[PDB]
RNA sequence: CUAUAUUCUUUG
RNA sequence: AUUUUACCAAUUAAGAAGAAUAUUAUAAUAAUGGGUGUCUUAUAUUUUAAAUAAAUAUUUAAAUUCCGUGUAGUAAAUUUAUUAUUUGUAUUAUUUAUAUAAUAGGUGUAUUAUAUUUAAAUUUUAAAUUUGUUGUUUUAUAUUUAGAUACAUAUUUAUAGAUUAAUAUAUUUAAAUAAUAUUUUAAAAUUUAUUGAAAAAUAAAUAUAGUAAGAUUAUUUUAGUAAAUAUUUAUUUUUCUUUGUA
């Protein structure tokens, strides 16, 4: 489930497709606001600023209150990490590459450039990211 | 050739799609393919089906060639075209040529129409613009008449 | 609900109640059976194609419905229904003055009398006895439950003891 | 939900665009002659059904079944062309297709004199 | 095309007309349970 | 008792699941009663002192559906208390749910009606007539 | 982390 | 003679209407609650109410308790839509049964160790658990059968960005554009809806369980031991020999 089965003769629950996770859940924003990757393709820092500041800035020195003001790679480990979430949309898809932290271009194009959407004239061609229509000039949302 | 495989549920959207997940368009069973060609040994080809292949595939293979050799293409004649009228129409199926001649029928309603298609945009090269700063906006017009139209919402 | 359950990966068809419900037919032939009172659709409905065509014939107006003449009422009191049947070993060659009937059992005592009068002129008939026995039940050899229909047995007391005579 | 609707007829042959995932790779001679009846019983299935639907809730709308309304319905009285771009009809459809062939025959006729000649 | 299932018994009149369908039904269900022609059974419970 | 090992208990789990018959008995309207309402607003003619048969009262007249009545005449001004049975005649004669398959899948949404709940087949063509309407106007 | 600091500087 | 010592052995082809309108998915045309062995009567046969549901939806952006929340008409009645017992065993695939038994009169020993016949020699039940690595605990009578899911692969039409907090800026080389999955069995619990007595029972869920746990299916193999280890991969950096470094 076997042919003489009363549990499997009396129907009980059909189970369904399971709906799919957001493409892009993995991305989450408390990175997006702390650092931003730079990089050559191939390698990429993410790129932080130091916190040592906001509670005691006076009486210490200014070289070690201003060593605070450099973008600097974050550490290898962490870098892994945070990127071992963007790597999980494909498994096994070897010739791959992981989804960066900010969506590029292509990667908005994308989405709308497939032969599934080429009849929509909605979101083609970037929408969302463009500021809105002029609304006609007695248009009103009641 | 094939037509290109669209699928609607590529996330998960649609979740009563009982289906596949994947290609909601497979190519059909009575197409050409590798297992019926291995398993039938004699391939019988009519030249109907010659012609179809051949006028299916010229620009597919056209595309394919470098830069260089697809410039002498027009000069070797490759390219010659019977829509603009350079030689005598070519050889079409019995419904393409149905087709063809349901349009040179089907010409003659867009004359008179601003919107036809065979002389579209006639009025270009006559045209004035003018760009009104109250609120954006740039209106044709010709003759002093606005010719232009304000998209409805 | 504090957590809600994931119903979302469900289609949508109802489950089979887990105490499920027999089947409402009565399975049981035995003694201790039981006329069920509840009337379902199929019992009126088919009164309906009885008595007049329901689907397609029109309905004749209540006066005739509810008249000595309406057909099944008709046909009952000049075309009568009864199967009323003698044991033979009551009457077989001994002299009994009471011999044993089966009846359906709708009949009573003086309806076996009119009948035993107006049909069959038995004129003498003292008095009824009834009894209500429930028909015989019998396996055949798959094993089929089957029940013969339930009768009533009539000792009928006469004046003049009767006999019918077996030549042998 | 958007299951493409538009490309339903865009195929050039009639089992084309359709999901067909109930299938085999040996076809016998009757399951071959079953999947030429499922395809066009698939097109006239769904071509009659979205014909009737119209035609009867245009007729419930209290309107003729083309949508064709009164305004219309008196144009036609008067003589006027009730559309802008009065596209082929039927008719029309048909005697294209069988002034082609009525060439190709004639053609095939001289061409096998033509090759005649020659061999 | 069948207007009935094909499993389904033919209780009616060879004229077709459904008047006396009800009568008959009952006469086939009187007789499945004591058929007329009914032989010596076979079996230990016997309806006498 | 339904609980036991004997057999009028084992019938009694089983009979008892067959299903009544149902009618939809619509509630009764004891303090208006529509049938005496032909009797208000009537002239007396008085010779006989019975009602002149005012031949106006017939088109004003509003029509009040019930069960064991066809329907009843009643003067239009009194109309208004007997909204309810108006909406009981209207709807479907059962429980929706036996009757809510109409409402689930989509061709039976286009095709049946479910104004104030009576599902009820709208007009819809046979194929021969979808056929030769669709044919004569050579499309 | 939230508030007060709003120029290259500053609080809990 | 009254009597041929004691001990020592398996593994079976199956005799047959005792397996088919068979199991599962698949049919986008029907559908007021199926009830036969049924059958007056309805004062006693009423289920309705703008909400996420027997109606179940084609992207990765922006923004929001900063940290589980996200894609908008595709064509306007247009063809994703709740189908079904025969006008093909309906078609296509898929799975399938523990009724049934002559089997052989003796090869090793005969004063105690345990299969290989020349005698001897040699032998602690495996798994998991323990990391002071066991002396502890748990499972296993046997035969047969059921039993658990990360895509080891990308051939011509064809094209790929860095940077600022921001506005901006522009010296400056790649690319096989696809996503759908993620062990397994188990608490004490919770929540919802019924019944009963003066919390219990019944019915629904896939709650969580590295200091509770237990299982996890294919031998004959071919590189070692933050820091380590593992997978894929990289550098011929100088001497008399030698060196796994990344
Ligand atoms: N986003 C848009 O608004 C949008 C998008 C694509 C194309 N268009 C085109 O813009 C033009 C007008 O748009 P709008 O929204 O202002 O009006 P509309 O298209 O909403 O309405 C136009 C009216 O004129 C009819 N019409 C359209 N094309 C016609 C034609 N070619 N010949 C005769 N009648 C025709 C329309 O069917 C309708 O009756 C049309 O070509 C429309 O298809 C607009
Ligand atoms: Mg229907
Ligand atoms: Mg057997
Ligand atoms: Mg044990
Ligand atoms: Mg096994």
């Amino acid at each position: 489930p076997k042919m003489g089965c009363e549990e499997i003769t009396r129907k009980a629950r059909r189970v369904q497709l399971q709906p799919t996770e957001y493409l892009a859940q993995h991305r989450m924003q408390v990175w997006q606001l702390r650092f931003k990757e730079m990089g050559p393709p191939f390698s990429r820092v993410w790129v932080a600023l130091g916190g040592k500041m906001r509670r005691r800035r006076v009486g210490r020195q200014v070289d070690v209150k201003d060593m605070r003001y450099y973008w600097r790679p974050i550490e290898p480990q962490y870098q892994r990490l945070y990127m071992s979430r963007l790597r999980i949309r494909d498994h096994s898809n070897k010739l791959r590459q992981p989804m960066r932290l900010r969506a590029t271009n292509a990667d908005i194009g994308s989405g709308s450039s497939s032969i599934e959407w080429e009849r929509a004239s909605n979101r083609k061609y970037g929408a969302m990211l463009a500021p809105p229509k002029r609304q006609d000039f007695e248009f009103r949302v009641v | 050739l094939c037509d290109e495989q669209y699928d609607y549920n590529k996330t998960a959207a649609k979740q009563r799609m009982k289906g596949p997940k994947g290609a909601k368009n497979p190519i059909p069973i009575n197409r050409f393919n590798a297992y019926d060609a291995m398993k039938h040994d004699r391939l019988v080809i009519t030249e109907g089906a010659l012609m179809q292949l051949e006028d299916e595939l010229y620009e597919h293979k056209l595309q394919i060639l470098p830069p260089h050799i697809r410039n002498q293409l027009p000069e070797y004649g490759y390219l010659d075209s019977e829509a603009l009228g350079d030689c005598v129409p070519s050889l079409k199926t019995i419904q393409m040529e149905a087709a063809a001649r349901t349009e040179e029928a089907e010409s003659d309603m867009y004359k008179s129409f601003i919107d036809n298609p065979y002389n579209p945009w006639k009025d270009n090269m006559d045209a004035s613009y003018a760009v009104d700063g109250a609120d954006g906006t740039v209106q044709k017009f010709v003759d002093g008449k606005k010719v232009s139209w304000s998209m409805l919402s | 609900i504090h957590k809600g359950w994931r119903t979302w990966e469900y289609q949508h068809t109802r489950p089979d109640p887990r105490p499920f419900p027999d089947p409402p037919v009565n399975d049981y032939f035995g003694r201790s059976r039981i006329w069920n009172p509840i009337a379902c659709k199929l019992g009126y409905v088919r009164k309906k194609a009885d008595e007049w065509g329901w689907p397609n014939k029109p309905p004749p107006p209540t006066g005739l419905r509810h008249s000595q003449e309406f057909f099944p009422f008709f046909f009952e009191r000049y075309f009568p229904d009864a199967e009323v049947r003698l044991l033979l070993d009551s009457v077989l060659n001994n002299e009994t003055k009471r011999p044993v009937f089966q009846i359906p059992c709708s009949m009573s005592k003086v309806e076996l009398v009119n009948y035993l009068k107006n049909i069959y002129g038995i004129d003498n008939v003292v008095r009824v006895e009834v009894r209500n026995r429930r028909g015989r039940r019998y396996k055949n050899e798959v094993g089929e439950i089957k029940m013969m229909d339930d009768y009533k047995v009539a000792v009928v007391e006469l004046d003049t003891p009767v006999s019918v005579e077996l030549k042998q | 939900g958007f299951t493409m609707k538009y490309k339903k007829g865009t195929g050039l042959w009639d089992e084309d665009h359709v999901n067909d995932y109930k299938t085999n790779r040996y076809l016998s001679a009757r399951a071959t002659m079953r999947w030429y009846q499922e395809m066009e019983r698939h097109q006239t299935r769904n071509s009659l059904n979205a014909r009737r639907a119209t035609q009867s809730h245009n007729n419930n709308r209290g309107l003729h079944h083309t949508g064709r309304g009164a305004f219309e319905r008196e144009l036609e009285r008067r003589g006027v062309q009730v559309e802008k771009y009065p596209l082929t009809t039927t008719t029309g459809t048909m005697r294209v297709a069988e002034l082609v062939i009525l060439r190709r025959m004639e053609l095939e006729k001289r061409a096998e004199e033509a090759l005649a000649e020659q061999r | 095309q069948r207007k009935l299932p094909k499993h389904f018994p033919v209780v009616q009149a060879s004229d077709g007309s459904s008047l006396l369908r009800e009568e008959t039904i009952a006469c086939m269900e009187r007789e499945r349970r004591l058929p007329h022609n009914m032989g010596k059974l076979y079996s230990y419970h016997r309806p006498y | 008792f339904k609980q036991g090992q004997g057999m009028f208990s084992h019938q009694l789990k089983r009979l008892l699941q067959k299903k009544s018959i149902h009618r939809y008995n619509w509630d009764p309207l004891p303090m208006y009663d529509p049938r005496k309402l032909v009797h208000a607003s009537r002239h007396m003619d008085v010779e006989t002192w019975r009602e002149v048969p005012d031949p106006h009262w017939d088109e004003r007249s509003y029509l009040v559906p019930d069960q064991m009545f066809y329907n009843i005449p009643v003067p239009p001004e009194y109309k208004d208390a007997y909204w309810w049975r108006e909406l009981q005649a209207r709807r479907v004669q059962c429980p929706v749910e036996w009757v809510s398959h109409r409402m689930y899948n989509k061709g039976d949404r286009q095709r049946y009606d479910f104004q104030d709940l009576a599902f009820r087949k709208k007009f819809e063509f046979s194929y021969e007539e979808v056929v030769k309407n669709a044919k004569d106007m050579r499309s």
